[PDB]
RNA sequence: CAGACACCAUGGUGCACCUGACUCCU
RNA sequence: CGAGACUCUGGCAUGCUAACUAGUUACGCGACCCCCGAGCGGUCGGCGUCCCCCAACUUCUUAGAGGGACAAGUGGCGUUC
């Protein structure tokens, strides 16, 4: 533990983080590296603790939703622990590294603003940040998760590891490819 | 022969209570009784929940007024009728100051 | 007889006291160990100090716990931030400035504030809204 | 306390007495320049003191209305006889005594003196016995269905966050006419806030006194003497 | 040592099958209809809950000085569901908590003592610490 | 200790006192009349003293009138 | 960018300078000290404001 | 003259390090009074990593330490401190032997004897308090003792005899006897407040230095003026070797150290770097002390940092 | 300075009022 | 004048003052005593209970005085204000 320490029932050790603009906002091994994802329970006192936060510790965060879900974490990183092995029993790999590449996969490259011209819609090719490229990353994933729950026979663990492993892949299949797609559509598109 | 007298003070002027229970330890050894100290016990924070408006059409204002009372107890080993003697006298207002004989 | 320090662990209302008393013992919270009451979700969290430290800096003592207040998250903190400082409070005055700098130098690059008190409680509710921020819902024409 | 009314109730019972004893000697004492009451727990007496600014209506002759004053105090409040002792109070200023001026102006404006010229005697005369600031505030219905408002302010007038609640001192009176109701509403912000002695809340939250240093100098060599 | 020191919901659960190796456990003549509490929408799916209960009341007293009928109800209940209005913790029935209460003490795993109500046996204390090591040397949680 | 009294009658203040409600010495007392001039019959000062041999007449000599006035000597 | 010094931190410790600018220094605990020694200031806080504010000067007037 | 090379740092403070003090047994030992609320007790390793190794943490004030003053044998921390108490702390341990209560202000100063039993204690409550070992204050000299803040008292050692010889912030410096308490003299004629005052190691010279910095010698048997030594620069801290006349300034910009017999300078201790802003630039030696051997010259700054200096022509 | 520019109508009532003096007799 | 200043509160005071309507740790720690475990067993350590004291302390806790927050600091920037 003191050599390196490793995620709850995974390691944070061997987790490739590859993409190119998404560098130490997604960590888990680099100084995140953690067991327990909490920090204090706040995560909105700075716009720096958000690259603090990790992105494993923001899907707990980012989850807890919907109001008879909102102030329950203890039900959540339950459920996250539990999505982790329904994404190995799928994979083999290293679950939190199927999360990381679910970022990967589900971080837009070019979006759109809007723009006025002469009473037509036209939007502006604009990169997003890769702060907001990691952010519409989980929140596209925390969105198919409980949704394909809600009527199901699947717990939000079983439609999130698929949400992580269609977006660590992209199969479009995990509401995050797919919904990123059309984001980044607008920026070729008009004007 | 001693007898410990509870001396409880109740106020709601803090420095009103802070100077009378500073005479009652100090005159406790002046002429010489138990000296104890202030057994600083919790204050009680009277809330009552009112409306600002009456009739009240508009906008829903409350206003709550507190009250705080402040009370502390004195134990003192010593004799009885001098412990209340010196301590009662001498103290008429601002603050209630109870010598009691229980305890005992 | 034996030699102890006493110290606290602070959330929004839970202050937890442990007093690292010399002898052999173990770190018991309440008289017990951690694998206890069961909240047991956020376990990993008051079990990642002693793993980083060493159990021989806290079985080189006796740490009987007295906690109170808050939730079951408040005192896991509570806890945490307690036996953080009891192994600091324990090795300063009695044994070295050494050890428990280098319990300080572990504790404190994960930085979990297990040292340092929270100012963090409940914001002071005000009326006209039910929520300490948040307002009722408003009708216009 | 066992087997009274509660502490919490105990002073809450306090002001109780107090508010329906200034409410009624409002009522009857407001011919003696009504400025309050000061009842002192004695042991044996109940010392009410009577603040006012024409104490010569509180005995009667050789102490009539008092065995009649007290009488109501004693008899229907609760108290022994020879508790409720009676005491004046003529207090020595009345110009700072805003709670008998507004009792006193409305002796010159209900009993009749002019407008401006009664707001010019006694708000000079309030400042003539010393204020920080004092103002008048007579508003309501005046010359037939409208209602007006008569600002006479004199002095510094201060409304800034806490030190508006300790500096000042205010009277309203709710004067009768003919017509209607006006409210003599009186303010006199206290000359006595930095002194006398000192006054309320540590010298104005505004300023700041230092003392002058006369140290640090000198033309002398360096040569010490055996003490 | 304690009951505290080792695992509650293994202690629930073994010392409800003491309490079957005690073979009885003093049941009322009401558990296969009744509503047993408020709070709960459904009557229960079996009477093996009482040994249970029980084993959690025993477990109970033995931490306290002593308690009785009222402080068993607040321990299993909790959100009595209030249907179309907000739900709110109360206490459930006050007969078979105490049908509880007469039976530990009638078997002498509990029994009347100081601190107004039930404390421990001390046949108690040792068939709670005897437990305690089956619950232990089995499996720590 | 001051007498405070709202009228003071005709032996009003200032040597009219210093031999009247008490024999013992007094610092000084304000009044609102100018003592020598107008001989004015006016009451609406006060009466300071020392309070070592003056409690004893002014108590049996207040509510009275020397001249039409009402001496309130209530002690303070 | 809040609670920038008013009128009245200034104004206050100008006369501190000219006056006491051998025993004021760079330090605040001995300025606050000093100013608790030299000055009547209402409150510890505005105290702290000042003291400081002459800590700020002093190391302005020593330039 | 001789002359000193940087034979080290000191390390491991958070606040200024506002006294310094070695005992007379362990020249090893060096009690460094920072602004962290708590004394850190320094067993020197002179090594070339630091200097010491921290020792004690003697927890606990509400306020700074300002000045410290250690046993003659190395066992006893008094800790003078701005929470107006000084505490007598088992320096081995912790261990307050002693919270000293009564100084109403920011205790300024303290001195402990080579009787090892006079406690004496200057303060901003302009007050001289001889305490006992126990806390009792033996008595309480005032009455023209300092009517400005006390600044530094300091001992005579009081094998030669029993003298306060204390400086203050009324640009004095009241050097009494004690158990009379009574000035073997007052030192009149000083420039600027005397934040320092400092003895011969026989209690034979009285130097004293200040505000303007200028120390100036008095033959402190007599109390009478020797010279005035030429700093010029707010001295914070001055002290003779106990092995030779070196008295040495803890000055604004620099160290200035000298030869007092005879009075020539040998070295300028820096302390300064380029870091211009320029009103934020310049640190300052807020404390310098001798070894026990008077070999090392210990300078505790406001820099977090006790550099030292063993005599290296 | 040095990239892209659409239509959008209506609507109503009372009080701003013309002089000085200070024997409160303290 | 408002605002600021100011009040009160959240924080920070193992400093400091007090405790038998608070307690705490502390003993001898026993006792209900459990061997549960070590220890053969005592003892240890043990949730409570209590022996608890003429222990101790205010740490928890209460409430009292205080101090702490002032770019104050540093280092850039800014009329360098």
């Amino acid at each position: 533990t003191p050599d390196i320490k490793l995620f709850g029932k995974w390691s944070t050790d061997d987790v490739q983080i590859n993409d190119i603009s998404l560098q130490d906002y997604i960590a888990v091994k680099e100084k995140y590296a953690k067991y327990l994802p909490h920090s204090a329970g706040r995560y909105a006192a700075k716009r720096f603790r958000k690259a603090q936060c990790p992105i494993v510790e923001r899907l707990t965060n980012s989850m807890m939703m919907h109001g008879r879900n909102n102030g329950k974490k203890l039900m959540t990183v339950r459920i996250v622990k539990h999505a982790f092995e329904i994404i190995h029993l799928l994979t083999g790999e290293n679950p939190l590294q199927v999360l990381v590449n679910a970022i990967i996969n589900s971080g837009p490259r070019e979006d759109s603003t809007r723009i006025g011209r002469a009473g037509t819609v036209r939007r502006q090719a604009v990169d997003v940040s890769p702060l907001r490229r990691v952010n519409q990353a989980i929140w596209l994933l925390c969105t198919g998760a409980r949704e394909a729950a809600f009527r199901n026979i699947k717990t939000i663990a079983e439609c999130l590891a698929d949400e992580l492993i269609n977006a660590a892949k992209g199969s479009s299949n995990s509401y995050a490819i797919k919904k990123k797609d059309e984001l980044e559509r607008v920026a070729k598109s008009n004007r | 022969a001693i007898h410990r007298i509870r001396i409880t003070l109740t106020s709601r002027n803090v420095k009103s209570l802070e100077k009378v229970c500073a005479d009652l330890i100090r005159g406790a050894k002046e002429k010489n009784l138990k000296v104890k100290g202030p057994v600083r016990m919790p204050t009680k924070t009277l809330r009552i929940t009112t409306r600002k408006t009456p009739c009240g059409e508009g906008s829903k204002t409350w206003d709550r007024f507190q009250m705080r009372i402040h009370k502390r107890l004195i134990d003192l080993h010593s004799p009885s009728e001098i412990v209340k003697q010196i301590t009662s006298i001498s103290i008429e207002p601002g603050v209630e100051v109870e010598v009691t004989i229980a305890d005992a | 007889p034996l030699q102890s320090v006493q110290v606290f662990g602070r959330k929004k209302t839970a202050t937890a006291v442990a007093h690292c008393k010399r002898g052999n013992g173990l770190i018991k919270v309440n008289g017990r160990p951690l694998e206890m009451i069961e909240p047991r979700t956020l376990q990993y969290k008051l079990l990642e100090p002693v793993l980083l430290l060493g159990k021989e800096r806290f079985a080189g003592v006796d740490i009987r716990v007295r906690v109170k207040g808050g939730g079951h998250v408040a005192q896991i903190y509570a806890i945490r931030q307690s036996i953080s400082k009891a192994l600091v409070a324990y090795y300063q005055k009695y044994v070295d400035e050494a050890s428990k700098k280098e319990i300080k130098d572990i504790l404190i690059q994960y930085d979990r504030t297990l040292l340092v008190a929270d100012p963090r409680r409940c914001e002071s509710k005000k009326f006209g809204g039910p929520g300490a921020r948040a307002r009722y819902q408003k009708s216009y024409r | 306390m066992a087997v009274q009314i509660s502490k919490k109730r105990k002073f809450v019972a306090d002001g109780i007495f107090k508010a329906e004893l200034n409410e009624f000697l409002t009522r009857e004492l407001a011919e003696d320049g009504y400025s309050g009451v000061e009842v002192r727990v004695t042991p044996t007496r109940t010392e009410i003191i009577i603040l006012a600014t024409r104490t010569q209506n509180v005995l009667g002759e050789k102490g009539r209305r008092i065995r009649e004053l007290t009488a109501v105090v004693q008899k229907r409040f609760g108290f022994p006889e020879g508790s409720v002792e009676l005491y004046a109070e003529k207090v020595a200023t009345r110009g700072l005594c805003a709670i008998a001026q507004a009792e006193s102006l409305r002796y010159k404006l209900l009993g009749g003196l002019a407008v401006r010229r009664a707001c010019y005697g006694v708000l000079r005369f309030i400042m003539e016995s010393g204020a920080k600031g004092c103002e008048v505030v007579v508003s309501g219905k005046l010359r037939g269905q409208r209602a007006k408002s008569m600002k006479f302010v004199d002095g510094l007038m201060i409304h800034s966050g806490d030190p508006v609640n300790y500096y000042v001192d205010t009277a309203v009176r709710h004067v009768l006419l003919r017509q209607g109701v006006l409210g003599i509403k009186v303010k006199i912000m206290l000359p006595w806030d930095p002194s006398g002695k000192i006054g309320p809340k540590k010298p104005l939250p505004d300023h700041v006194s230092i003392v002058e240093p006369k140290d640090e100098i000198l033309p002398t060599t360096p040569i010490s003497e055996q003490k | 040592v304690t009951v505290k020191d080792v695992n509650q919901q293994e202690f629930v659960r073994a010392l409800a099958a003491f309490l079957k190796k005690s073979g009885k456990l003093k049941v009322p003549e009401w558990v296969d209809t009744v509503k047993l509490a408020k709070h709960k929408e459904l009557a229960p799916y079996d009477e093996n809950w009482f040994y249970t209960r029980a084993a959690s009341t025993a477990r109970h007293l033995y931490l306290r000085g002593g308690a009785g009928v009222g402080s068993m109800t607040k321990i299993y209940g909790g959100r009595q569901r209030n249907g179309v209005m907000p739900s709110h913790f109360s206490r459930g029935s006050k007969s078979v908590a105490r049908r509880v209460l007469q039976a530990l003490e009638g078997l002498k795993m509990v029994e009347k003592d100081q601190d107004w109500g039930r404390k421990l046996t001390p046949q108690g204390q040792r068939d709670l610490d005897r437990i305690a090591g089956q619950v232990a040397a089995a499996k720590k949680k | 200790y001051t007498a405070f009294l709202g009228n003071l009658p005709y032996d009003v203040t200032e040597e009219s006192i210093k031999e009247f409600f008490r024999g013992l010495n007094i610092s000084a007392v304000r009044l609102p009349r100018e003592p020598s001039n107008p001989e004015r019959l006016k009451g609406f000062g006060y009466a300071e003293f020392e309070d070592l041999d003056s409690l004893l007449s002014a108590l049996s000599l207040n509510e009275e009138s020397l001249g039409n006035r009402r001496i309130r000597v209530d002690v303070a | 960018m809040g609670r920038v010094r008013t009128k009245t931190v200034k104004k206050a410790a100008r006369v501190i300078i000219e006056k006491y600018y051998t025993r004021l220094g760079n330090d605040f605990h001995t300025n606050k000290r000093v100013c608790e020694e030299i000055a009547i200031i209402p409150s510890k806080k505005l105290r702290n404001k000042i003291a400081g504010y002459v800590t700020h000067l002093m190391k302005r007037i020593q330039r | 003259t001789e002359q000193m090379t940087l034979r080290g740092t000191l390390k491991g403070h958070n606040g200024w390090v506002t006294q310094i003090a070695t005992t007379p047994q362990f020249p090893d030992m060096i009690l460094s009074a920072s602004r962290d609320k708590t004394i850190i007790m320094w067993k020197l390793t002179r090594d070339e990593t630091n200097y010491g190794i921290p020792q004690r943490a003697l927890r606990g004030h509400s306020h700074f330490v300002s000045d410290v003053v250690i046993s003659s044998d190395g066992q006893f921390a008094l800790s003078g401190s701005w929470d107006g108490t000084l505490r007598l702390w088992d320096l081995t341990t912790g261990t307050t032997t002693r919270r000293f209560v009564g100084h109403t202000k920011d205790v300024l100063s303290v001195a402990f004897s080579s009787d090892n039993r006079q406690i004496v204690s200057g303060s901003r409550d302009k007050t001289i308090k001889l305490w006992n070992t126990l806390g009792v204050c033996k008595y309480t000299v005032q009455d023209e003792s300092h009517s400005e803040w006390v600044s530094c008292v300091r001992f005579s050692p009081n094998s030669s005899n029993p003298i306060i010889v204390s400086c203050g912030w009324d640009k004095l410096v009241k050097v009494w006897n004690l158990a009379n308490c009574k000035l073997k003299t007052n030192h009149i004629g000083h420039t600027g407040y005397l934040n320092t005052v400092t003895v011969s190691p026989d209690g034979s010279l009285c130097a004293s230095g200040g505000k303007d910095g200028q120390a100036m010698l008095w033959d402190l048997n007599e109390g009478k003026h020797l010279y005035t030594l030429d700093g010029g620069d707010i001295i914070n801290a001055l002290c003779f070797s106990p092995n030779r006349y070196w008295l040495c300034a803890a000055t604004g910009p620099s160290i200035k150290i000298w030869d007092l017999e005879g009075k020539i300078i040998v070295d300028e201790l820096k302390q300064e770097v380029i870091s211009t802003s320029s009103k934020a630039e310049p640190p300052q030696c807020t404390s310098l002390a001798w070894s026990a051997d008077g070999q090392t010259l210990f300078a505790g700054y406001t820099d977090n940092l006790v550099r030292v200096w063993q005599v290296t022509i």
